[PDB]
């Protein structure tokens, strides 16, 4: 009869009028893709997003602290006699097979006993002889600064802040999305994904993103990937970003670069030990540009360090629509961000390409 | 036969347009360039009442092209200013297209050739607001936008086009409508023949 | 070693495929031809159907 | 010792070589060369469906050859109707990144995998006329590719962790498992029979499981690049492999052997889909050059060209009674024609 063909009109309509309303958010949304390699910082910008501008943002994120301190202290313990050259401290000599026994289990020794006598071999000159040179081995990034504050979170959760919780480490299960609140229209943030893939099949998706955030380690110039022995942290990632810029799918996205973890390379290089020049051997002859503008908290010789790193990124970008802008981070430190957020937002894409009228 | 020469050149003009005959900024287009048959006569006027209703239709093209591309200036530049952004046919029409057929006019000669059966004789103010009024907000949101580059050559390039060529179809006019003596009245109909250059410009 | 034992899985299952039966392409090719000959007639796709019987016009 | 292992795969390899060359007895050209050709093929868009925002990615026929679910790059499942062109529902989605969709034989359920590693499953029919999760399946990593439905309980899923699993809605977990390729799955097709099924990899190879015990049968390993897409046969007994260069090719179950490859000099584009018609006589086949082709089951010429999408084809289908031809776009369109 024509009473179904009404119903299916009047529902037809009705979609058509929610897909109406629905069309207008989505043309005015700006999506940012996150990148870069193995243990770099991509997911801690993302917490930081929420707890910047966004008002919101308990008892689960409070266990794995706990999880972290076994590792840490376990692999400093396991490497002491691993190492090629003898690095031994006989306190704690009966632990010393403890962290052994319960180096692989399950279920981690939540009795009191293990915290007592883990923080002797932090206190302890043999941890911490270990502790100066870790190029050899894999350590997490975070470990000092969770040894140190030992039994002040043991007792209890005592709700831990977020000061210790964005340094925590969480592998990534899968996507990581965020929308958060701004003025303009709402951004929508995503991480890259969870496992390194070298084949990339996925990034044909991502052919309309706005603009393209690239992140990259710079305290990491003397440590090798995660594959013992492959190259260079540095390395690994330039030859990334090489070939992100030469690739077919994007011909015409912008890119934005961020040096994170500037408080460890400064701390590096103040404390003599491993040199550029050693593992860098065209360091030597590189003389700091005329164009520079130093931030003034920083002594002249960290600052030549600074720009060699930047002007091996740039010169890669300069070779072959496309544009690059550079950028000085510390992703911890929540006024940072801000600083380049409000600062990045004003001219990609903003008054710079803004102007598509042929000039 | 030079008129017929030139009745095909203004003929081939039609093509153009209709050639291009799309976006938020489209829109607007669409009808600015849209927007003289009877250019000839014999050196017409059939029908006493269809002589106004071409000049009529001539001030009123003219005045909606010139808002048109006010329009169009005025929303580029504020759209380039102002990072993530958030009924003029009819009027000018209204008030120009009436005075026309309202007997809204002005010599004793000048009346026995009203009464002959195509003198043209007056509606500067229109003129004024036509053309001075548009111009003076075209240079200003223009100036803005150079300053943006030149913060951030070609841009100077494009913009000679973009307003020299109006410029100087139109302005010259303007002084010639001033004037109304010391100008001829065969010599004010070229200065008048040569805007409808600017349709075919477009 | 791991890549021992994985190769030792890998060789194991190769040996089931070398002990399958085949037969002759010529008769295999020609089942092809015979199927395609039988259902000619069921394929609105080749020849065009009729104005009244095609439910879209 | 790895070395004696090595050697003993090697000693395999040959031996199969050379059995396959004494299987061969004279080309397929051979035989099919005293046929008459169908001629050139014309045909134009009967219908055209619009209102997706963004780039439609996957799209499935119902069994009634009446009703078609297409997924789009934002998160959007309209359920149209192609006779009149009424969209029924839209099904809004919590993660915006979409690969697959499936359309259920008995019509009361539809399947929407995506990026998120989550191949959920959706309810048509019900009471109060909505739509809402049924179940959620999480045990399973990377990123999924396709999906499909044997019965109203079971769905088979493949990503790009070289795995490949049947899964089971009322228990929720996977009850089998197959392993064995090197590289990225990417697409699969179910046999006409629903016995056992096929699957292209990014490592130039090609396998054929069984459902009921879970092992591999064949291998085969003709092509020189990726692998997109594949189709079977309507007989069941030959699957239509589309690849990355432009070369696709049609192996045979029986023989264990490719038989002819549809290429041209003049193209040098990529494959996303193909399919095959009713009678098995043409091979439908997407391009990344804007438009699709038609090829021929055995002449291997391209009769015809169907044109005009403006952006790449990602996506192609074909009726169960073979009235009709869907392709879908980057370009927010979909057609049919006849
Ligand atoms: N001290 C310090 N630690 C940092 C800084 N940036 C990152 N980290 C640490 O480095 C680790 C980064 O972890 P995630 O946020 O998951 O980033 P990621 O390690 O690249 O992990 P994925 O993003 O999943 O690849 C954490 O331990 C952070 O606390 C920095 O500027 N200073
Ligand atoms: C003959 N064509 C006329 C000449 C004078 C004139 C026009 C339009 C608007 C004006 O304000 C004018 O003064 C033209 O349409």
């Amino acid at each position: 009869q024509r009473n179904e063909e009404k119903a299916q009109r009047e529902a037809n309509k009705k979609i058509e009028k929610q897909l109406q309303k629905d069309k207008q958010v989505y043309r005015a949304t700006h999506r940012l893709l996150l990148l870069g390699a193995g243990e770099s910082g991509k997911s801690t910008i993302v917490k930081q997003m929420r707890i910047l501008h966004v008002n919101g943002f308990k008892a689960t994120k409070v266990q794995d602290i706990k999880n972290n301190l076994k590792e840490a202290i376990e692999t400093i313990v396991a490497a002491m006699s691993n190492l090629v050259p003898p690095v031994e401290l006989p306190e704690n000599q009966f632990r010393v097979d403890y962290i052994l026994s319960v180096m692989n289990v399950p279920d981690f020794d939540f009795p009191p006993e293990f915290y007592e006598h883990a923080k002797a071999l932090w206190e302890d000159e043999g941890v911490r002889a270990c502790y100066e040179r870790s190029n050899e081995y894999q350590l997490i990034d975070c470990a000092q600064y969770f040894l140190d504050k030992i039994d002040v979170i043991k007792q209890a959760d005592y709700v831990p802040s977020d000061q210790d919780l964005l340094r925590c480490r969480v592998l990534t299960s899968g996507i990581f999305e965020t929308k958060f609140q701004v003025d303009k229209v709402n951004f929508h943030m995503f991480d890259v994904g969870g496992q390194r893939d070298e084949r990339r099949k996925w990034i044909q998706c991502f052919n309309d993103v706005t603009a393209i955030i690239f992140v990259v380690a710079s305290s990491s110039y003397n440590m090798v990937i995660r594959e013992d022995n492959q190259t260079n942290r540095l390395q690994e990632a330039l030859n990334l970003f090489k070939s992100i810029w030469n690739n077919r799918w994007l011909r015409t996205i912008s890119v934005i670069l961020f040096l994170n973890k500037q408080d460890l390379l400064a701390e590096k290089v103040l404390a003599g030990k491993s040199k550029i020049e050693d593992y860098f051997p065209e360091f030597a002859r590189y003389t700091t540009p005329e164009d520079a503008t130093p931030e003034p908290g920083e002594d002249p010789r960290v600052t030549r360090a600074k720009y060699f790193i930047r002007d091996e990124f740039l010169r890669i970008s300069t070779a072959s629509r496309h544009y690059c802008y550079p950028h000085f981070t510390c992703a911890v430190d929540t006024e940072n961000i801000r600083r380049v957020f409000n600062d990045c937002r004003d001219i990609i894409q903003r008054m710079h390409l803004r102007q598509y009228e042929l000039l | 036969g030079m008129g017929i020469v030139m009745s095909l050149i203004v003929l081939a003009i039609v093509f153009g347009n209709v050639l291009v005959i799309q976006t938020v900024t489209n829109y607007f287009i669409t009808s600015l360039a849209c927007a003289v048959p009877f250019g000839a006569a014999h050196i017409w006027t059939f029908g006493n009442f269809w002589c106004e209703f071409w000049t009529s239709i001539d001030v009123l093209c003219v005045t909606a092209s010139i808002e048109t591309l006010c329009v169009i200036a005025v929303d580029r530049y504020f759209a380039i200013t102002s990072p993530f952004k958030y009924m003029v046919w009819i009027v000018s029409g209204l008030t120009s297209f009436l005075p026309i057929q309202m007997h809204w006019y002005r010599h004793q000669e000048a009346i026995n050739c009203y009464a002959e059966e195509c003198d043209f004789f007056t509606a500067i103010a229109s003129s004024i607001v036509s053309f001075y009024v548009p111009l003076v907000i075209m240079v200003f949101v223009y100036s803005r936008v150079f300053q943006e580059a030149k913060r951030q050559h070609k841009a100077l390039k494009t913009l000679g086009i973009i307003m020299g060529t109006f410029t100087l179809c139109w302005l010259p006019f303007f002084i010639v409508n001033i004037v109304h003596n010391l100008i001829r009245k065969e010599v004010y109909i070229l200065l008048n023949w040569i805007g409808y250059v600017n349709s075919g410009f477009n | 070693t791991a890549s021992i034992a994985q190769a030792r899985k890998l060789v194991e299952q190769l040996k089931m495929e070398a002990n399958i039966d085949r037969i002759k392409v010529s008769k295999a090719a020609a089942d092809l031809m015979a199927y395609c000959e039988a259902h000619a007639k069921e394929d609105p796709l080749l020849t065009p159907v009729p104005a009244s019987e095609n439910p879209f016009r | 010792e790895l070395d004696q292992l090595r050697q003993e795969a090697e000693q395999l390899k040959n031996q199969i070589r050379d059995a396959r060359k004494a299987c061969a007895d004279a080309t397929l050209s051979q035989i099919t060369n005293n046929i008459d050709p169908v001629g050139r093929i014309q045909m134009r868009t009967r219908r055209t469906l619009r209102g997706h925002l963004a780039k439609i990615y996957a799209m499935h026929w119902g069994t009634d050859s009446r009703l078609l679910v297409s997924a789009s790059q934002d998160g959007k499942l309209i359920i149209w109707d192609s006779y009149t062109t009424n969209k029924v529902h839209a099904i809004p989605l919590r993660s915006s990144w979409v690969m697959t969709c499936a359309y259920a034989p008995s019509g009361n359920y539809v399947a929407c995998g995506g990026l998120d590693n989550i191949c959920s499953i959706y309810n048509l029919k019900t009471r109060e006329g909505n739509v809402r999760v049924s179940r959620e399946l999480a045990g399973h990593t990377g990123y999924l590719s396709c999906c499909r439905f044997l019965d109203d309980n079971q769905i088979v899923t493949s990503s790009g962790d070289t795995t490949c699993a049947l899964w089971d809605i009322e228990t929720g977990q996977q009850t089998t498992t197959f392993t064995g390729h090197t590289g990225d799955v990417m697409s699969l097709s179910l046999a006409p029979d629903t016995r056992l099924f096929v699957s292209g990899a990014c490592d130039a190879s090609a396998k054929l499981w069984d459902v009921r015990e879970g092992m591999c049968r064949q291998t085969f390993t003709g092509h020189e690049s990726d692998i997109n897409a594949i189709c079977f046969f309507p007989n069941g007994n030959a699957f239509a492999t589309g690849s990355d260069d432009a070369t696709c090719r049609l192996f045979d179950l029986r023989a264990d052997q490719e038989l002819m490859t549809y290429s041209h000099d003049n193209i040098i584009c990529g494959i996303t889909s193909v399919s095959f018609s009713k009678s098995g006589r043409l091979l439908l086949a997407g391009y990344d050059d804007f438009n699709c082709n038609v090829w021929d089951a055995l002449k291997a010429d391209r009769a015809g060209v169907l044109a005009g999408h403006d952006n790449r084809v990602s996506c192609l289908g074909v009726t169960d009674d073979g009235m009709a031809v869907a392709t879908g776009s980057w370009d927010s369109f979909l057609k049919i024609w006849n």
